[PDB]
């Protein structure tokens, strides 16, 4: 074996060369927070939420993108790792709209949850927030782009897995927007999966819209029958009524996606 | 003779909107044959 | 100022655009500057070529650049909305760009912005009603010692006063083309009160060449 | 040598800086360009890299990385991918107008630099990524490249050396961020000019995924003069680890704003009072100097009195050398308006990729726009300081650093002027 030895908080772990910092921390049961990293999409490195201190290094590294060198001690819980996480969460929540009650992502929001777990408890932003024009990409995905945090999981899903190349970023700076730039309708056979991986409620399910809320739903693990792939699903119900259908991760079938008929 | 009193770069007063691209088209005959990645595009 | 497209009757995917055949030979020369398999690298010149023919970019020039380079159209829309030169609205015949960053602001670019506004009767972002002049306000143009300065379509007009830029707009309205240079006494970038350096003749080929060469 | 500056005209690398001689091939060959270029190329890559490492040349783009150590990263055996020198001619920095002068007036010096540097790094071709706003300079450089192809100096069998080397010019399209080397690489590749993360450094995965060195126009155009005159001749100027000559752009509130080539560790006061005619109203009218273009923090008048204009003496003056673009600001300058216009530049020139620049530079611009009017309370100074520290080192490229640093310099040297601005706002509006 050619495994290199690295350290996560002093704990030795033997990792394959080419492994990122985030995967090396995954191997000891620590989960580095993330918004743009996804293990089935390409590495983006553009939310900076995964910034972690390697010790004896005066700069945090994007753990989703940085490969481990031999002998690093990844400080997942040091003071400047936490200051980096609170600063990046402050910038993510600076222009974010106060929509948490009227948002379908509430209760199951990555942004809410790791704002609670890794960011500050309050605001210093005394300014006015931006407001993004909404888009119309079809009858399946409700689009409220003020909630977008520009993680580009849209674009990497549509380009790399759905293979569509219709989503992109237009503009520059804080005015950069996610969309198709024209009135174009994103209707793939895998189009609803962008509802799953959007960490915020910028892309939501238009059929599921406003009807339920994640804590009150019951999660029955079950099988798709819309094709002979046999996708593993979660039928989430509420008070004896089927509310929605999510995927289950099965690595050998449907890795974590389902089709739009299934959904 | 030696002259240090005039501005010798007076050519760019006469450049049109297609000067750069016609110069590139003129240069196209001089150049080495490009390398290939073996495919027509990364979507091929 | 927007970054979504709405189909107007003058900007729609059936607005007539096609390159001239000499522009197709120019596009062939552009694509031959890049390796085979990376034709997408010619998105930025060819799209700019589409702006040099048409004056601006309707969304059929974007579609034509996407079609002849075999890239997706969104990959051209990203380039057209990222870069500040691609005019996604038709600008006037003379596209005045006044630099108002700090090196040009400290040498009073505001006076020249105001002088262009009171000469043309428009403000920043507007176009004159005869479609001749579009006045916008740009960032640093790389002519900082020649502050204050403007750019008109290809040309830098430098070391300007309000009277100089009024004269430039006068001889632009008269059909002539002015000299792209500093309107002060100096030529390009030298100190104005005589050369403080390079007053000697250059030494010529072979000066100071070390041994073994 | 303890005193620096007063560079002689026989020691100038960029003769014909001012456009007073012929920039074309007949004018360039009679100034020393393309002299014994075959003899330089036939001494191989290792000799040229030894001359650049011996010269102590640091990267003239603005960071000052050691140029020979940088270019030696390409000196490795191939694996099927071609190799590319890419010349950074974008030059978006406010204050900086020197690479325009090299391209406009000494283009064959840049082309011979492309050939010598690409031979040093084994590069197949040169992409000179030029600013799109420099149309006349790009056509100027294209005429010089046509003269270099027709003289047999580049292309097939460059200078009779049996080394094949093309020189391409790529025009930008109006982005400051496409001066950053990985964003410039993405801009050559037909995409949005968004910076790549590092690693991979461009010597591993650069333009088109090939080995690639991005280098400034100035650090490329001095390399044949270094290889002819010797690395010791170049290293005999400036302080130690600060070797050579440098182009300086004195702009703002001086009597004669100019580009001038000077020895490295020249004092700032000597540079201004010699080549620029002094600060308007005399040296006692000086308020502040941004030493190296917009990304470096300002220094006040008390620091400008003794400091030397190289990398190390300006890092000791808690600023940077940067692009050596000296912006001079006299006592009549509203300095908060100038720094806020600079942060407004940084939010109009920010690509939007990562979170701290995309959000925090607009939020710093809003805080600075309230600071110009005084529409703030003094506890928002320190907050803004921390906002800068949350952008600094948390971003992908150094535009986030380059937007944090003017805010930090303004706060650090001019907190009381901000405070009196805010308190006169508070007394005339409440
Ligand atoms: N010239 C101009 O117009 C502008 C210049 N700047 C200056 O640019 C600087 C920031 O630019 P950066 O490229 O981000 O600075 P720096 O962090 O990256 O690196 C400088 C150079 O060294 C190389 N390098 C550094 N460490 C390396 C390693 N371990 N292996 C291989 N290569 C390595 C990089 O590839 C780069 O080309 C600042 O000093 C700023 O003042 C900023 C804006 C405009
Ligand atoms: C936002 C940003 C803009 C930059 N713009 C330029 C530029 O316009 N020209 C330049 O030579 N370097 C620029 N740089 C520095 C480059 O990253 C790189 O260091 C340089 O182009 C090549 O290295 P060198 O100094 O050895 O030549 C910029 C850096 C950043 C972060
Ligand atoms: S996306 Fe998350 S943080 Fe934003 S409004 Fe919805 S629940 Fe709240
Ligand atoms: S809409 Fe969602 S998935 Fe798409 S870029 Fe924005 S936050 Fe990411
Ligand atoms: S910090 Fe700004 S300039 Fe750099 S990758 Fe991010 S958005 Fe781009
Ligand atoms: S998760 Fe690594 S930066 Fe987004
Ligand atoms: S500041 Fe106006 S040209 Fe650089
Ligand atoms: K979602």
């Amino acid at each position: 074996s050619n495994l290199i030895e690295v350290f996560v908080d002093g704990q030795s772990v033997m990792v394959e060369p080419g492994t990122t910092v985030l995967q090396a921390c995954e191997k000891v049961g620590m989960q580095i927070p993330r918004f743009c990293y996804h293990e089935r999409l390409s590495v983006a490195g553009n939310c900076r939420m995964c910034l972690v201190e390697i010790e004896k290094a005066p700069k945090v590294v994007a753990a989703c993108a940085m490969p481990v060198m031999k002998g690093w001690n990844i400080l997942t819980n040091s003071e400047k790792t936490k200051k980096a996480r609170e600063g990046v969460m402050e910038f993510l929540l600076a222009n974010h709209p106060l929509d948490c009650p009227i948002c379908d992502q509430g209760g199951e929001c990555d942004l809410q949850d790791q704002s609670m777990m890794f960011g500050s408890d309050r605001s210093r932003f005394l300014e006015g927030k931006r407001a993004v024009e909404d888009k119309n990409i079809g009858p399946l995905v409700k689009t409220i782009m003020t909630r977008c945090i520009q993680c580009t999981r849209c674009i990497r899903f549509a380009s790399e897995i759905a293979g569509v190349d219709d989503l992109g970023t237009t503009g520059r700076g804080n005015d950069m927007q996610v969309g198709t730039y024209i009135e174009k309708m994103f209707m793939s056979e895998l189009s609803g999966n962008i509802i799953d991986i959007c960490p915020v409620g910028a892309l939501t399910s238009k059929p599921y819209a406003f009807t339920a809320r994640p804590w009150e739903t019951r999660k029955t693990e079950s099988i798709d029958v819309m094709d002979a792939v046999g996708s593993n699903i979660v039928v989430s119900t509420r008070t004896g009524e089927v509310m929605r259908i999510l995927p289950r991760m099965h690595e050998d079938i449907n890795e974590e996606w389902i089709s739009d008929k299934t959904r | 003779p030696f002259d240090n009193t005039t501005y010798k770069n007076l050519q760019h007063h006469d450049y049109s909107t297609y000067t750069f691209l016609d110069l590139n088209l003129d240069l196209s005959k001089f150049r080495m044959p490009q390398p290939s990645s073996g495919r027509e595009s990364p979507r091929h | 100022a927007l970054f979504v497209h709405r189909d107007t009757p003058k900007n729609n995917p059936e607005t007539p655009f096609d390159f001239t055949p000499e522009n197709y030979k120019r596009i062939e020369a552009i694509v031959k500057n890049y390796p085979e398999g990376h034709k997408a690298a010619a998105v930025l010149p060819v799209l700019d070529l589409a702006q040099r023919q048409n004056g601006w970019l309707p969304i059929s020039a974007m579609n034509k650049v996407a079609e002849i380079l075999q890239v997706p159209p969104m990959r051209v829309y990203e380039v057209a909305t990222f870069y500040t030169m691609y005019n996604r609205k038709p600008v006037g015949k003379y596209h005045i760009q006044v630099c108002t960053t700090t090196p040009c602001m400290l040498r009073n670019s505001d006076s020249i912005l105001e002088a262009i506004q009171k000469k043309l009767g428009i403000k920043v972002g507007e176009t004159t009603p005869d479609k001749l002049f579009t006045l916008i306000e740009v960032e640093c143009l790389g002519a900082c010692v020649n502050a204050p300065m403007v750019q008109i379509n290809d040309n830098y007009y430098e070391d300007l006063t309000p009277k100089d830029i009024e004269e430039i707009i006068d001889e632009l309205k008269a059909g002539k083309i002015p000299k792209p240079g500093p309107r002060s006494g100096r030529f390009s970038c030298e100190p104005a009160g005589g050369l403080t350096s390079l007053t000697e003749p250059p030494k010529g080929p072979g000066f100071g060449v070390q041994a073994g060469l | 040598k303890t005193s620096f500056g007063s560079l002689k005209d026989e020691d100038r690398i960029f003769t014909n800086l001012y456009g007073r001689h012929d920039w074309r091939l007949k004018g360039a060959q009679s100034r020393g360009d393309w002299y014994k270029t075959k003899e330089i190329l036939l001494k191989g890559p290792d000799w040229i890299l030894g001359e650049v490492k011996t010269s102590g040349l640091r990267g003239r783009g603005g960071a000052g990385f050691p140029t020979g150590l940088k270019w030696s990263f390409m000196n490795k055996p191939s694996d099927g991918r071609p190799k590319y020198l890419v010349v950074n001619a974008d030059e978006g920095e406010p204050g900086t107008c020197k690479d325009r002068e090299i391209i406009r007036h000494d283009p064959h010096k840049l082309v011979e630099g492309c050939l010598v540097g690409g031979r040093a790094m084994g590069a197949r071709a040169a992409y000179i990524y030029i600013r799109g706003e420099f149309y006349n300079e790009a056509s100027n450089l294209q005429v010089a490249i046509r003269e270099a192809y027709e003289a047999g100096l580049i292309g097939k069998n460059a200078c009779g050396s049996g080394y094949d080397f093309d020189v391409f010019v790529v025009r930008g399209a109006g982005a400051y961020i496409c001066g950053e080397e990985t964003a410039l690489i993405e801009s050559i590749e037909g995409k949005q000019g968004k910076p790549r993360l590092k690693p991979p450094f461009p010597a591993d995965v650069g333009v088109f995924g090939c080995p690639t060195t991005v280098a400034n126009v100035e650090t490329v155009a001095v390399s044949p003069t270094i290889c002819r005159r010797g690395g010791a001749w170049f290293a005999s100027f400036g302080r130690e680890r600060n070797s050579g000559t440098k182009l300086f752009n004195i702009s703002g509130h001086v009597n004669n704003p100019c580009t001038v080539e000077e020895e490295m560790s020249v004092p700032l006061k000597e540079l201004i009072e010699k080549h620029a005619g002094g600060v308007t109203g005399g040296w006692d009218n000086l308020l502040a100097v941004i030493p190296g273009g917009s990304s470096t923090p300002l220094i006040p008048k008390s620091v400008c009195e003794t400091v030397l204009m190289d990398f190390d003496a300006l890092i000791q003056a808690q600023t940077g050398l940067g692009t050596a673009a000296v912006i001079v600001m006299d006592r009549s300058t509203d300095i908060v308006k100038a720094i806020a216009r600079l942060i407004e530049f940084y939010k109009h020139e920010s690509c939007g990729q990562c979170t701290p620049c995309r959000e925090g530079v607009d939020w710093m611009n809003k805080v600075m726009a309230r600071f110009v009017r005084g529409d703030a309370r003094p506890a928002e100074i320190d907050s803004l300081w921390e906002i800068s520290k949350q952008i600094e080192g948390h971003t992908i490229c150094a535009l986030g650093d380059g937007a944090a640093w003017p805010v930090q310099g303004l706060i650090r040297h001019f907190r009381p002027e901000l405070e009196e601005r805010m308190q006169r706002f508070a007394q005339q509006h409440q």
